[PDB]
């Protein structure tokens, strides 16, 4: 049974574009610009992507459509490598533990909308505390205390129910039945592979322009949208001197473009052979980090109406993360003429903008282990359950009534230095051991021309050295875990740090494992498991091409 | 079955030319990325493709001396190999990765012909 091709091209694309946009383009992007010197950003931003994460994303890309296996099993090329890929998968599995769950509170909110009355919109409710205020008497967007700060903490997260991740309670049925909802959803977009996820792209990779295209339209004709739109794009070039400014660019480039999560490897390994992998990554990264860019419009429009509304600035209203989407925008859509439709079509594009990301992240994990293991490939649907049925167990965590504990310590430890490392260690493996000039002649082969200079020096010093400056400062910028005024306790930290180590040290584990396992000499076994698996022949004649300097010289 | 019958190798003098066939069953050859290798105590290297646009690249060592073309129908890929050099001598393998969108990557490879360019 040989592996299937995608039945389009858009499917590919498609696929590349829902799984790099998602939550993370609409309310990260737009709050990094207009705090770190708005059109200014851009520079770091636009050069960072530029530098390491276009390379990134084209040699991943390539890397999947040449050998055509998953993110574990694309090191028959250098085998020593695997626990890289096997790292990736898990960060993969972590990541969706949570994802999900951000994904069901969309779902939620989406159920909320179908009424008139919009819960989030008044008090007096059961979930509404005392100390609820109508927002119309209303460092605002953490008061904490009007309707849709209560709505979403009290009646969505019942989080006032949790003393802290030590005491998180009993999942809460109603977020139980939309993550139901969610992976069964995943399940049927995923359980026969690329032939129905590929369809499935055309909807959630697309619906959520047409509801920014909306969004947009409708929040520059509010009152004092334009006041928002010009914090977002007031430039200040002396932001630039802060090294903070360059690191959340740099961050934000890696985390938003996805590059190296296994998941693009995955999805260029269902690739026809000639496709042209270089445009196809310029065109959907340039994709990717454009529509932060516009996305970031919506969002402050619609937070200079909520300024102006309640006669701040733009710094009281400003926020991010799930702040900014389940609270600030709420309210705004309940202070809007059609609040409903509003409201039904926002909470549909951050479906839109999750279901993908979270088909690709899956999808990583059922292509990486599938080609591992040819039982899996098999049982494509048994294996696709098998990996969201899990995911939606470990997920009930993040639905209890502390979850929101439990999912600020994974978001922190499942996939940051981890993923560093293991991205790290794996454009390390190809540009250095596999070698940029071998990888060059697999796009050469693939595509009829050889990259040019610019991305060989890149994937060999400016990917690895991005990558390496990123691992340092996340190591550096390491705050003890809190959520909120609440400071979670030691143990709490050292059940992140043994999340995060847990797929970092697969890579020093597989190699021992390699090592020990090779039969031969100490050299003998250092050729094996750096020399691609189907060159092993050639290592008994002791022409090894990692043991020359030309091959570390290559550039 | 898909199957690569190769066809056309034999002994070459030195600056001559050859024909190498490849007939194809099982797929349509004008939309299939057609590769060509070849193996000589070396790693199979490859040596020309006709992809499934129909565009035709080639490795550059056979850059300009060698062609590679298909017949839609008789579903047949002819490698053509003019200015042979001692170093051309090897088992050319016609090779099919897939058959483009909406199909397998039947990575499928021929039993190879052996091509002898003697000095
Ligand atoms: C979910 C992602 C986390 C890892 C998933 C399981 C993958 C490891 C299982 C496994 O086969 O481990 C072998 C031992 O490696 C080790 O020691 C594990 C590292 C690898 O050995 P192998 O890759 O040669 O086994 C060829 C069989 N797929
Ligand atoms: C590229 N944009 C998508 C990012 C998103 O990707 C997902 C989503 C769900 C499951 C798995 C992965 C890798 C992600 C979110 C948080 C941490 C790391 C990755
Ligand atoms: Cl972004
Ligand atoms: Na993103
Ligand atoms: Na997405």
């Amino acid at each position: 049974q040989p592996r299937e091709t995608w039945g389009k091209k858009i499917d590919f694309l498609l696929s590349v574009v829902g799984f790099a946009v998602d939550l993370a383009n609409v309310w990260r992007f737009p709050y990094l610009c207009y705090k770190n010197g708005g059109g200014a950003f851009l520079i770091p931003y636009t050069l960072f992507l530029i530098i390491a994460g276009m390379p990134l994303f084209y040699m991943e890309l390539a890397l999947g459509q040449y050998n055509r296996e998953g993110a574990a099993t694309v090191w028959k090329i250098c085998p020593f490598f695997k626990g890289v890929g096997y790292a990736v998968i898990l960060i993969a599995l972590y990541v969706g533990f949570y994802y999900n769950v951000i994904i069901a509170w969309s779902l939620y909110y989406l159920f909320s909308s179908f009424t008139l009355n919009l819960p989030w919109t008044d008090c007096g409710h059961t979930w509404n505390s005392p100390n609820c205020t109508d927002p119309k008497l209303l460092k605002y967007s953490k008061y904490k205390f009007t309707p849709a700060a209560e709505f979403y903490e009290r009646g969505v997260l019942h989080l006032h129910e949790s003393s802290g991740i030590h005491d998180i309670g009993l999942p809460q049925w109603q977020l139980l039945l939309c993550l139901m909802v969610v992976v069964i959803v995943l399940y049927f977009s995923l359980w026969k592979g690329v032939k129905t996820s590929g369809k499935v792209v055309w909807i959630t990779a697309t619906l959520p322009y047409f509801v920014l295209f909306v969004l947009l339209v409708h929040g520059v004709t509010l009152p004092g949208a334009s006041n928002g739109i010009n914090a977002y794009l007031h430039i200040d070039f002396y932001r630039l001197k802060e090294a903070t400014v360059w690191i959340d660019a740099a961050t934000q480039i890696f985390f938003s473009l996805g590059a190296g999560f296994g998941v693009l490897i995955a999805f260029a390994s269902y690739n026809k052979f000639d496709n042209n992998c270089y445009r196809d990554a310029l065109l959907t990264s340039s994709i990717n980090c454009i529509t932060s860019f516009v996305s970031g419009f919506a969002i402050f429009s619609i937070l200079g109406y909520m300024a102006h509304e309640h006669k701040v600035n733009i710094e009281d209203v400003a926020t991010e993360g799930a702040g900014l989407v389940f609270i600030l925008y709420p309210e705004a859509i309940s202070t809007l003429s059609g609040s409903t439709f509003w409201a039904v079509v926002f909470f549909v594009m951050l479906l839109a903008l999750g279901l993908d990301s979270s088909m690709g992240g899956m999808e990583a994990v059922i292509t990486g282990l599938a080609d591992d293991f040819q039982v899996l490939k098999r049982h494509r649907k048994l294996f696709t359950f098998g990996v969201t049925f899990s995911t939606f167990l470990l997920a009930l965590f993040c639905i209890t009534k502390g979850g929101i504990y439990v999912l600020t310590l994974l978001d922190t430890f499942a996939a940051g230095t981890s993923i560093l490392f293991a991205v790290l260690m794996e454009a390390i493996g190809v540009s250095w051991f596999y070698g940029v000039d071998r990888f060059s002649n697999d796009i050469q082969q693939m595509m009829g021309f050889r990259p040019g200079l610019y991305w060989r020096l890149c994937w060999k010093f400016v990917s690895p050295a991005f990558l390496l400056f990123v691992v340092v400062v996340s190591i550096i910028n390491f705050k003890p875990l809190t959520y909120d005024d609440y400071i979670f306790p030691p143990w709490a930290n050292w059940v992140g740090w043994g999340i995060a180590l847990s797929s970092m040290v697969l890579v020093p584990i597989y190699v021992i494992y390699k090592f020990l396992s090779t039969q031969g000499s100490l050299w003998e076994r250092l050729a094996y498991g750096i020399t691609p698996e189907n060159e092993h022949h050639l290592v008994a004649q002791r022409d090894i091409r990692q043991f020359q300097l030309q091959h570390w010289l290559a550039i | 079955e898909v199957q690569l019958v190769e066809s056309g190798g034999g002994l070459v003098q030195a600056g001559g030319s050859l024909r190498l066939s490849c007939a194809a069953s099982g797929f349509p050859v004008y939309q299939a990325n057609m590769y060509w290798y070849r193996q000589a105590g070396k790693e199979r290297e490859w040596v020309a493709a006709i992809q499934s646009e129909g565009r035709t690249i080639y490795a550059d060592s056979v850059k300009g001396r060698f062609t590679i073309s298909r017949d839609n129908s008789k579903n047949t890929v002819y490698l053509q190999m003019n200015s042979l050099k001692p170093e051309d001598t090897a088992v050319y393998y016609c090779n099919v990765k897939d058959a483009g969108w909406a199909s397998y990557q039947y990575d499928y490879w021929g039993q190879g012909t052996q091509v002898t360019v003697s000095s």
